RNA sequence: ACCGGCGGACGGCUCAGUAACACGUCGGUAACCUACCCUCGGGAGGGGGAUAACCCCGGGAAACUGGGGCUAAUCCCCCAUAGGCCUGGGGUACUGGAAGGUCCCCAGGCCGAAAGGGAGCCGUAAGGCUCCGCCCGAGGAUGGGCCGGCGGCCGAUUAGGUAGUUGGUGGGGUAACGGCCCACCAAGCCGAAGAUCGGUACGGGCCGUGAGAGCGGGAGCCCGGAGAUGGACACUGAGACACGGGUCC
């Protein structure tokens, strides 16, 4: 099965109404790619980006970092310490806007 | 207590303006709006005040009234006391606008001494 | 728009595609809801006054319309706010004179005389397509009007193609297919209003647009978005172009 | 004074013709309505009931002035078009 | 003059509140509403009712307001048909990057339209012929709602903060997704890369100064936000919890 974005769907299947791959869920928008740094709560995870920011007056740079909450598949199951990529939805709860829709290197 | 009656020929659309103050004032407190009572029993020479003749054991019944301060009666309200509610139409209050609401002084259902004005309606 | 629709529009914020003075005066006509949208069209009532010049106040130029003498795709209009957009047909039978409406080289809305002959037809971008009760198809062109069509041809159609419509009557005569040596014209963008032909489609995942390369005339090639090209002839232009 | 016509344009949807003009004076004060639209009337052939003059306007440091004016080929559709208080400035109809 | 229709939610004024998805910018809605306007496809069958204006009598210091009689509509209410919505079982015709979407066939229900009205000519009359109109469906347009990533103040003589708090499962409510609100199960969420708290401020396009790098301001014109003596809360409508509309303290 495809769903626009071009690359292997998961091995197993789940019965998640909340997955992209074999539920209703959609996806639309930015697509992301990051580290997991936690997954505490059930089907949550948080995952973590870095990026430069360019100083004008000081004509340097500085390290900064984002954090975003998403959406964690049965049939995926990410664990602390891997890359994944993540895609936008609809809200889902107040904090998660986003679900992981592949494991690119498992830790 | 003094009353000053309005009473309605409703088969013709000719009303008739008495005034009546003494024990036959007495005998109207205390009714409601909606109930008849003999006109013979309370008094009047009739066929004087239309110059027609009139069926024998004719009667009125209540159908409104002012008080003395100028507000009406409304026949949904139970007692002799004065409220001030909240309205949208009926009487008592005229809307003017979609919708529109006002907050109106109003009297009860029974007769008192402070209400001046009773309308009523003959009844063949 | 605290609590509701608005009802004005200032000199100032006007659309860019115009041709008006933005500090003769404080207001602006602005335009009802119609055919095109609000970045491809323009009243009428500046057509009448400023652009041909027929009136000289708005007064007088309400006179004229309400009159009948003007007709859009061959129908009377007589709203000063009818909004007249791209590839229309501009008709004054008493003068006998004959527009269609294009875009400039910097993106203004422009007036290009015709033959009586080319005021017939009318070019529409298929800009959608549907099903529709009784197992019908709907098609829904870039002006957003609308035709049905059988299910037998429901493979002669598709999005982006060009169908040659005579007006008023609204009777289909053509089919422009999209394909590699066709011929367009670029309606918006940093290339608008350059022609030529089809050489190359591209497409990219998740939703983004697809793109397409065209070569003019003069054999250079440039690249657009596959919405803004308007599908006008099979090797050559089927309508006068500027 | 010399007129000189500068364009003449015709206009079928109102009815009318639209008249430009040029008047050469030196040493002049600036030329009335009436000697314009006599002057006018006589150099084009129009009928004086159904001629208005817009304006006649004056420069700054010049020995000429610009003028523009109109002419209707129905005295009901000058009525119907021209606002009222044109044609009481020009003296085609009387003020109350 | 009155009944009736549309408008009065725009325009105009000010910067108190607000350190926040308020604003700037790129994207999303396959999770939503939209009277007036444009195109295409259809419809307008049968009944019923009151009341203002007007006449009789009035009440009240006034603001206001009562009873009886009589009448019309593009006013209001019914019946039918069309149509709309929910759920279960099949078929695969459409758009799209991708169907809880659209289309076709059965089945159980609930909701449920309309004004052939007005104007002018030819009509002896019959009836046409134009002009303005009423209702339903599909799409657009216009005006908005909601969501995300990134960007822009000062204080450590403010170091720990949070307990519907963070997430899951099952529902309710909304035009619509969502701890938006409930019932139950877990212990999560933020923080020395400055949380929490305190101070000061409407945001931007821009404006002043300087060779430039910078430093300072953001009343007047445009775009966005908020308010109508302070604090709460509703009716009508496509749109308001409404500056020249309503209720309480
Ligand atoms: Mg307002
Ligand atoms: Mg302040
Ligand atoms: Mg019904
Ligand atoms: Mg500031
Ligand atoms: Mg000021
Ligand atoms: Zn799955």
């Amino acid at each position: 099965r495809d769903i626009g974005l071009r690359i292997q769907p998961p091995a197993e299947k789940c019965d998640d109404p909340k997955c992209p791959w074999h539920g209703h869920l959609k996806i639309h928008g930015r697509v992301f790619e990051g580290i997991v740094v936690s997954d505490k709560p059930r089907k949550t995870v948080t995952v973590e980006r870095q990026y430069y920011h360019y100083l004008k007056k000081y004509e340097r740079y500085e390290l900064r970092r984002s954090r975003i909450h998403a959406h964690n598949p049965p049939c995926i199951n990410a664990k602390v310490g891997d890359r994944v990529l993540i895609a936008e939805t609809r809200p889902l709860s107040k904090t998660k806007h986003f679900v992981v829709v592949a494991v690119l290197e498992r830790a | 207590a003094t009353f000053k009656l309005v009473i309605s020929d409703p088969k013709t659309g000719i009303a008739k303006q008495i005034e009546i103050t003494g024990p036959e004032a007495e005998k109207l407190i205390g009714k409601r709006i909606g109930d008849q009572i003999p006109v013979k029993e309370l008094g009047i020479n009739l066929n004087e005040l239309f110059g027609k003749e009139f069926p024998e054991d004719v009667k009125m019944e209540i159908r409104g009234g002012t008080d003395k301060d100028g507000f009406p009666m409304r026949p949904d309200i139970h007692g002799p006391r004065r409220v001030r509610i909240l309205l949208s139409k009926g009487p008592g209050f005229r809307p003017k606008e979609k919708g529109e609401r006002r907050k109106k002084t109003v009297r009860g259902n029974t007769i008192s001494p402070e209400i001046v004005q009773v309308n009523v309606k003959l009844v063949y | 728009a605290r609590k509701g629709p608005k009802r004005h529009l200032k000199r100032l914020a006007a659309p860019t595609s115009w041709y008006i003075e933005r500090k003769a005066y404080k207001w602006a006509v602005r335009p009802r809801p119609g055919p095109h949208n609000m970045r491809t069209s323009i009243p009428l009532l500046y057509i009448v006054r400023d652009y041909l010049g027929y009136a000289k106040t708005a007064r007088e130029a309400r006179k004229i319309l309400n009159e009948g003498k003007f007709l859009v795709d061959g129908r009377v209009r007589k709203d000063y706010k009818f909004p007249v957009g791209i590839m229309d047909v501009v008709s004054i039978p008493e003068t006998g004179e004959h527009y269609r409406v294009l875009p400039n080289r910097i993106g203004k809305l422009i007036l290009h005389p015709i033959s009586e002959e080319e005021a017939n037809i009318k070019p529409l971008r298929i800009r959608n397509k549907r099903m529709v009760k009784g197992a019908k198809i709907q098609l829904n062109f870039h002006d957003g009007t609308n035709h049905l069509i059988p299910l037998s041809e429901k493979d002669n159609y598709f999005t982006s193609y060009t169908v040659l419509m005579k007006v008023p009557e609204r009777e289909i005569l053509e089919v422009l297919p999209f394909e590699k040596g066709a011929y367009v014209f670029v309606t918006q963008g940093k290339n608008v209003a350059r022609k030529g032909r089809i050489v190359e489609i591209k497409k990219f995942p998740m939703g983004w647009p697809d793109v397409v390369t065209i070569e003019d005339e003069e054999g250079e090639l440039f690249d657009t978005l596959k919405e803004y090209a308007f599908v006008v002839g099979r090797d050559k232009p089927r309508i006068s172009l500027p | 004074m010399e007129i000189k016509i500068t364009e003449v344009k015709e206009n079928k949807l109102i009815g009318r013709k639209e008249i430009y003009f040029e008047i050469y004076h030196p040493g002049e004060p600036t030329p009335s309505r009436k000697d314009v639209k006599g002057k006018l009337v006589a150099m084009l052939d129009l009928n004086p009931e159904t001629t208005v003059i817009q304006y006649i306007r004056s420069y700054f440091g010049s020995y000429k002035s610009k003028g523009y004016a109109k002419y209707y080929y129905d005295k009901d559709r000058m009525l119907y078009i021209e606002p009222e208080y044109i044609l009481i400035r020009d003296g085609i109809i009387e003020k109350k």
